[PDB]
RNA sequence: CGCUUCUCGGCUGUAGUAUCUGUUCUUAUCAGUUUAAUAUCUGAU
């Protein structure tokens, strides 16, 4: 078979973040690296949100990322080091909106090797050189200059190779227009690998080394090399030259050290720990972020410990020497990978797990109240620096940017009884863990909801002037009456607006600059602001069936379909045109384009009729009321709307189908999507400062442009009837939409994403959850290494209170122990305490997946950690449900020494809302895989697969196997077969027999995999994913008879070796595979959810013409459009195993992102036209998924 | 070359100087000596491109005419990501033929 | 000879079990911290942050298997 | 374009690599090399795994032309069928008793290692711990 | 210049291997070198 990989939700977790003037303007930008994805984010200063400006798939792993400024320069170039053996320097072109690759220099073979550089990346702060460095043996220095076209140039790479040397970090030492130096934390290990005593590797301390590039001699020399009294992990540049004391701060476990060569005495300052926080038996504390800042008077550092405690670090100095280093507890934020403090006083934190945040700095400096700390205070007894944590004081949260990393488990299910399915996702690490529900809709925020009597069939919303920023009137038309409401921000019905709609109306608008129009099927009422009613009667006894209103044009259709035009004069009154046409059938809909800013009348008019035909008619006065082009339709038209952003006519039919044509004096192409079992009604809505079109069906959809790319996304909301735009001080930009007997002022706040995230927070990192299929409820097991269960939290709290009273309380304050006891710190905010090593907190939570509330919570013991859960129903007992939970005890993870597990058995008594203990069986290794099978369960002990059955005392085994290798991690059954996933090798097919009870291995796979999870596709094939990033599909050979009864194997294994029919690299550890159908009216597609937040699909190809066309498309795009980092795309997808039968659709869907000369070249090489290629390229996505 | 097994390459760190091939050597891959599918330019190091050694044939040492290239089967095997492919020594061929 | 001086980790006809496995462990550690997502996966399995895991890996690349034999 | 003509000529090279005269084997090994780099990434990894079974016994030849032809074929099959498959073939000859087989298998492992050092991480065998040293890569072994 | 008759004719150097043909040890132990293991090599009766 032939697959096709699409990404629905791109990856969202951020590894690297850098900031600077990438556009070249005064405002700054963030550039983040999501591993495989390079994005540019703009932190909008007035409104505080973050807006993505560009998102590119670089098809490598960006191992390091750093921005640098050329000396005497305005733009910052981005310097990317990746798994290819190339440094690559990029420039953001804001005009074309792309990353133009300025330079690309190759220095070694590809992949995340140990010898070739790319992992560490330092740059000179002035911007004259750049050093790209490996974890071992070799470094390189490029010399960047600018030649006379103001153009960037690179020298040949200098070499700074030093054998047998580990490099912990590298950083650019500031030297103002001096020879550039780089500082690195090296370690020489050859004497540690030569001496078998084991103590020579115990006194082999790090060396801070300074490499000085001699521009006069064009080579790199080790200038200084000073050892370190403790192992530092990373360094911080200190600004210098004329700005500060040029040097390198060195962070390390429980210490921060200023070190700079020549004359400075080495300044150590111990890291302030918390007051009596209960996580430190013996554990140190390191920094994880740097965040330097230069506020044009002084400079400071926003360092952050591993719990999340941002410190503000500042150097107090004489002439150029540092006198002391002093710091204080700035704030506490969830733990970040990178911080970028922005000028204009922002602070962007990129939490590596969970949501990222953007705070506004409210009180910088913070030199007022807090007991600040210093290096030169002569304090002994370890740290003696004890700050007390507190809620936010210096920062205020402005934006929470949403993310899904890490997706640990996911289900596609329709538990909320909606038509489309839903994504139930586990997320987060630690106390910030959360179960998130995702739908395809848009987020619909109810600003206000009113009930209307009767049954309203239409609404409109108008202002008084064109210059009115907000609206002043709402018009609701019922079947036989109307009402007019007014907004004075307290919405009420009015009587003297001038409309007086006792008859139902067909429209209202603001025709004049301050003059209005009502249109009702008994006449047309021009209402000037001075309430002057220009009535116009019907001609004869025909009634007005349809209407098309504008600023300066009205066109109505009366019964039989007779068309009457009305123009707005410069006098302001309406003038009927002297030509009237009756068309070939009745008119079911009409629509006019909105009037342009300069233009004084709208040119084209589209009219849909009962012949299932829409006609386009020009209304320029040369050829008014004269046809241009017709288009036939399959069913009865219902609604038409013409917009720009390049004009498009959107046609909704009486069945739930929407179409779009391009518009000009002739009409062009056709696009279509089934919105639907309801007649589609189309309404122009102002969205995001632009135009967008709301379609109405059994579910409401919104079609809106987004960087020349329309998104037809539904709304996560009920079925409605009629809709129109809205503006107020209550809601600046929203929709007024009515459904059955009610009216709703709604707001669609998020117009970027695809899914609607709604989260319910959890206690610990949720491993996996099952779905109780009767009365749908999730049953989550949550389990975290290095974590107290809250019984021991309360015990350790009472113990520390007892110690704080007992430790010489005579002279006294037992108030300290009481206030310590009854003042909890929010662990989702301040970080959970870490319980040393080998401790294991775990809960079991039954949760309603609608409201998200803990319907039951079952704690476990101190080290008993849950690892596998299954709901099932046995055959030897009756109908009653059962919950199995695999538990372990004293697991310690490295070096791996489990102390035997258990399997808890619970009853799920009642509708499923609570969970009675039934029994507890002990097993001799951790049961990592529980799976129901033919009314019993199958339990993978780990190298031992056992059938089990219920006993009233404990679970009773029925069979056993012992020839399955290293460790079980997954058991999946198609019925009569078992697919045992080893943790190292592969899928092992096992047959279970009915006459006997044997478990016979009858097939395995030739490759080693390290399978994480897997999924069954056919009776034969098993799709699996692994730890390293790949996705394989293992289909059994066509014979492979299961009837094997029971010594040689074939190659030390089984005998019928299965075969592989795709291998593909994804770049992230794919942890959930599921065969499902994400859209009804679509077809099945393997949905994978990765670990870095991403969500993708693998869809089969129908016919060989599609497969061959897309193969030639991506085989052209590897040539014409190479990836940004230089990583070869075929040799990225063939990272571990070579690729097979999968076409990368993320490279294919970059056909819509090239310059049109390239698109014309590729498209004429494909012998098609580029709109037809883009139609064919989005047909697969809209057919299979979103 | 692969025909003469005693020839050694420079294999130092490849700089920015683009390698050139003589009129007698035109079309050859540097590692393979095959004529088809050139894909990647040759970057020779700085000692192998200094002064009088500029614009000189990578294989020969004669005066260069065209740009040098790796074939596609050297590109996809990543034989272009080892060092400077400038053949250093002249050994046991085109020296006794000079002596004959 | 010249390979094992230049390209480390290669090995020759007399490479013992300890040298082969110590090159195995060092290449494994640099590919753990090189890939972002293997580091993600090893950070979820503890509650350690990513810099704690990188310091724990980087301090282990000196003598990962034990003293030589 | 070798995706179309590889099934036609695989019964030819399977006959050439069984033939006694070693020029048949050196030229068929050159064909295996160029064909393996020609069908890379097209899913013809079964025919090349068939032909590797006949190419691989020519490892112990000592004529220099046939040894460089077979070793070019092995490092040209490394990218075609994977470093995993070539590591499975290069294993258990790395520590063979004879030096004559140990050095050839170690130089094919050196070609694989410098060819693709990152991709070998997933494909290394599991080697248990002895008394004094620990050899199990425990980090890959534990599971969420 | 033209006309006729007879007869003859044509239609090297370079790098490297695989083969034959040439000729070769019934030394007993021991020990050491060496080899995957023999072989090979080195000595004392
Ligand atoms: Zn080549
Ligand atoms: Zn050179
Ligand atoms: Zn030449």
């Amino acid at each position: 078979m032939f697959l096709y990989n699409l990404t629905l939700q791109r990856a969202t977790g951020i590894s690297f973040a850098i900031h600077g003037n990438f556009s070249g303007t005064k405002q700054q930008e963030i550039v983040v690296s999501r591993g495989k994805i390079l994005e540019l984010l703009r932190p909008d200063p007035n409104t505080g949100k973050v807006h993505t400006l560009l998102t590119v798939e670089v098809f490598g792993v960006i191992r390091s990322l750093m921005a640098f400024r050329l000396t005497g320069g305005t733009k910052d170039y981005i310097v990317v080091g990746s798994d290819s053996g190339r440094i690559v320097i990029l420039e953001y072109q804001p005009s074309k909106n792309m990353f133009e690759k300025i330079h690309q220099e190759t220095f070694g073979k590809s992949g995340c090797r140990r010898i070739v550089p790319g992992q560490f990346l330092a740059v000179d702060p002035k911007g004259r050189a750049v050093m790209i460095s490996a974890i071992e043996k070799q470094k390189l220095v490029y010399i960047l200059n600018r030649d006379a076209a103001a153009r960037l140039t690179i020298s040949s790479p200098l070499e700074a190779h030093k054998a047998n040397t580990l490099v912990y970090h590298v950083v650019g030492v500031d030297v103002g227009f001096e020879n550039p130096m780089f500082a690195c934390l090296e370690m020489d290990y050859e004497e540690a690998d030569n001496d078998p005593t084991g103590e020579a590797a115990a006194n082999t301390q790090q060396t801070l080394t300074f490499y000085e590039l001699d521009l006069g001699l064009n080579h790199v020399v080790r200038k200084y090399s000073e050892p370190l009294e403790e192992h530092g992990n990373f360094l911080i540049t200190v600004p210098g030259g004329s700005d500060g004391p040029s040097g390198v701060l060195i962070c390390s476990e429980n210490y921060i050290t200023y070190k700079n060569f020549g004359d400075q005495p080495d300044i150590r300052c111990p890291i302030p720990r918390r007051r009596n926080d209960l996580d430190d038996p013996e554990r140190g504390m390191i920094f994880v972020c740097s965040a330097t800042h230069k506020t044009k008077s002084m400079f400071f550092f926003l360092a952050q410990t591993e719990q999340g405690d941002i410190f503000k670090i500042t150097l107090e100095t004489d002439e150029d020497m540092v006198t002391e280093i002093r710091l204080k507890y700035f704030d506490t934020v969830p733990v970040a990978a990178a911080m970028c403090v922005l000028k204009t006083g922002f602070l962007f934190v990129a939490s590596e797990f969970g949501n990222h945040y953007l705070y506004q700095i409210a009180h910088l400096g913070d030199d007022d109240e807090e007991p600040e700390f210093s290096s030169a205070m002569p304090l002994e007894e370890g740290d003696t620096f004890f700050f007390q944590p507190r809620p936010l004081k210096n920062l205020v949260l402005v934006d929470e940017l949403d993310s899904l990393s890490p997706i640990l488990f996911c289900q596609i299910a329709d538990l909320a009884n909606e038509d489309t399915p839903q994504l139930y996702v586990a997320c987060g690490r630690g106390p910030r863990s959360s179960l998130r529900v995702l739908r395809h809709g848009l987020e619909v925020s109810e600003m206000a909801v009113s009930e209307l009597p009767g049954n309203p069939n239409a609404v409109w919303t108008v202002r008084r002037h064109i210059e009115d920023e907000f609206d002043a009137y709402i018009i609701v038309s019922f079947v036989n009456a109307t009402l007019v409401l007014s907004i004075g921000e307290t919405v009420e019905e009015v009587t003297d607006s001038g409309f007086l709609g006792t008859t139902p109306t067909l429209s209202c608008s603001l025709l004049g600059d301050d003059a209005l129009v009502q249109v009702y099927p008994d006449g047309i009422r021009h209402i000037r602001a001075d309430k002057r009613v220009n009535e116009w009667k019907t001609p004869g006894k025909k009634t007005i069936v349809k209407c098309a209103v504008n600023q300066r044009q009205v066109v109505i259709a009366l019964t039989g379909g007779e068309l009457v035009y009305f123009e707005m004069d410069p006098s302001g009154q309406l003038n009927e045109y002297t030509e009237r046409k009756e068309m070939s059938a009745d008119v079911v809909c009409m629509s006019l384009a909105n009037v342009p800013p300069g233009e004084q009348r709208s040119r084209f008019l589209a009219v849909g009729l009962v012949d299932n035909t829409v006609r386009i008619i020009s209304l320029d006065p040369s050829d008014c009321l004269q046809p241009l082009s017709m288009q036939a339709l399959p069913a009865q038209p219902e609604s038409l709307c013409i917009v720009e952003m390049f004009l498009y006519l959107n046609i909704g039919l009486q069945n739930g189908v929407l179409l779009r044509t391009v518009l000009d004096p002739v009409t062009g192409d056709l696009s279509d999507t089934r919105t639907g079992s309801r007649p589609v009604k189309l309404f122009r809505v102002r969205m995001q400062g632009q135009e967008a079109v709301l379609a109405m069906s059994s579910r409401s959809w919104l079609s809106y442009s987004y960087q020349s790319r329309f998104h037809l996304t539904p709304l996560s909301y009920e079925t409605l009837e009629f809709a129109s735009g809205f503006a107020s001080e209550q809601c600046p930009e929203g929709i007024v939409a009515i459904s059955t007997n009610t009216l709703r002022i709604l707001a669609l706040e998020k117009l970027g994403a695809v899914f609607n995230q709604v989260a319910f927070p959890l206690q610990y990192t949720p491993r996996k959850f099952v779905i109780h299929p009767e009365s749908n409820n999730l049953i989550i097991i949550e389990t975290d290494h290095n974590a107290y269960t809250e019984a021991t939290k309360a015990q350790r709290k009472q113990q520390m209170a007892e110690e704080m009273v007992e430790a010489a309380g005579e002279d006294l304050a037992a108030e300290m122990a009481a206030a310590f006891l009854n003042e909890n710190l929010p662990e989702s905010i301040f970080g959970a305490p870490k319980a040393g090593n080998g401790q294991w907190a775990s809960v079991i939570r039954v949760m309603n997946p609608i409201q998200g509330n803990t319907l039951d919570l079952v704690q476990l013991e101190q080290n008993e950690a849950a690892f596998s859960v299954a709901v099932c129903r046995f055959s030897n007992t009756g109908e009653d449900w059962y919950v199995l939970v695999g538990v372990a005890k004293d697991l310690i993870l490295n070096p791996r020494s489990v102390a035997g597990g258990f399997v808890y058995t619970y009853k799920l008594v009642n509708n499923g809302e609570k969970l009675e203990f039934l029994h507890k069986t002990p097993v001799e290794e951790v049961p990592a895989a529980i799976a129901p099978f033919q009314g019993r369960v199958l339990i993978g002990v780990g190298k031992l697969l056992r059938v089990y059955d219920l006993g009233k005392k404990k679970l009773l085994r029925k069979c056993e196997n012992k020839h399955i290798a290293n460790y079980i991690s997954g058991i999946q059954t198609i019925g009569h077969r078992v697919i045992v996933s080893d943790v190292q090798e592969s899928f092992i097919w096992v047959r279970y027999k009915r006459n006997e009870n044997q478990l016979i291995i009858f097939a395995d796979d030739t490759y080693p995999r390290w399978v994480t999870t897997a999924s069954l596709l056919d009776y034969d094939t098993v799709a699996g994913a692994d730890k390293f990033g790949n996705i394989c599909v293992v289909r059994l050979p066509p014979n492979t008879n299961d009837e094997v009864d029971e010594d040689r194997g074939l190659l030390n294994g089984a005998s019928q070796k299965a075969e592989v029919i795709m291998n593909y690299h994804v770049g992230e550890t794919v942890l959930s595979l599921q065969k499902t159908t994400l859209i009804p009216g679509g077809s099945e597609s393997l949905v994978y959810t990765t670990l870095s937040g991403g969500i993708g699909i693998l869809v089969p190809f129908t016919s060989h013409e599609d497969h061959d066309f897309f193969q030639h498309v991506e085989m052209h795009l590897r040539s014409e459009h190479p990836p940004l980092c230089g990583r070869d795309h075929l040799s990225f997808r063939s990272y571990y195993f070579p690729v097979k039968n999968v076409i990368d659709g993320d490279l294919c869907e970059q056909f819509n992102s090239m310059e049109p000369n390239k698109q014309k070249n590729v498209s004429e090489e494909l012998d098609r036209t580029p709109p037809e290629v883009s139609k064919k390229l989005e047909d697969i996505r809209t057919r299979y998924a979103f | 070359a692969k025909h003469h097994p005693d020839l050694i390459f420079c294999r130092k760190q490849a700089g920015v100087a683009i390698g050139r091939l003589c009129e007698k050597c035109d079309g050859k891959c540097v590692i393979c000596d095959s004529y088809v599918r050139p894909c990647t330019l040759v970057r020779i190091c700085d000692e192998c491109n200094y002064g009088s050694y500029q614009g000189r044939c990578v294989i020969c040492g004669g005066p260069g005419v065209s740009d040098a290239y790796y074939c596609k089967e050297c590109t996809i095997q990543e034989k272009d990501r080892d060092g400077c492919p400038k053949i250093v020594n002249l050994g046991s061929s085109k020296t006794d033929l000079f002596y004959e | 000879e010249h390979l094992q001086s230049k390209y480390i980790g290669t090995g020759h006809a007399d490479t013992t079990k300890w040298e082969w496995l110590v090159n195995q462990h060092r290449d494994s550690y640099c590919s753990y911290m090189g890939h972002f997502d293997l580091l993600n996966y090893f950070a979820i399995a503890e509650n350690e942050s990513k810099a704690r895991v990188r310091f724990n890996l980087m301090e282990k690349m000196l003598q990962p298997c034990g003293p030589p034999a | 374009m070798g995706k179309d003509y590889i099934y036609a000529v695989t019964p030819l090279l399977e006959d050439a690599l069984m033939d006694r005269d070693l020029v048949h084997r050196q030229t068929a090994s050159a064909v295996v090399q160029h064909m393996s780099l020609g069908v890379y990434g097209f899913g013809c990894e079964d025919s090349l795994n068939h032909l590797l079974n006949y190419v691989w016994p020519n490892v112990f030849e000592t004529s220099p032309h046939v040894i460089q032809a077979v070793m070019g074929a092995l490092e040209g099959l490394r990218v075609a069928i994977g470093p995993c498959r070539m590591l499975q073939y290069c294993l258990q000859g790395l520590f063979h008793p004879a030096r004559k087989v140990r050095d050839v298998y170690w130089k094919i492992y050196n070609s694989i290692y410098i060819g693709s050092q990152d991709a070998l991480i997933a494909h290394y065998p599991r080697i248990y711990n002895d008394d004094k040293n620990t050899y199990i890569r425990y980090e890959l072994d534990y599971i969420l």
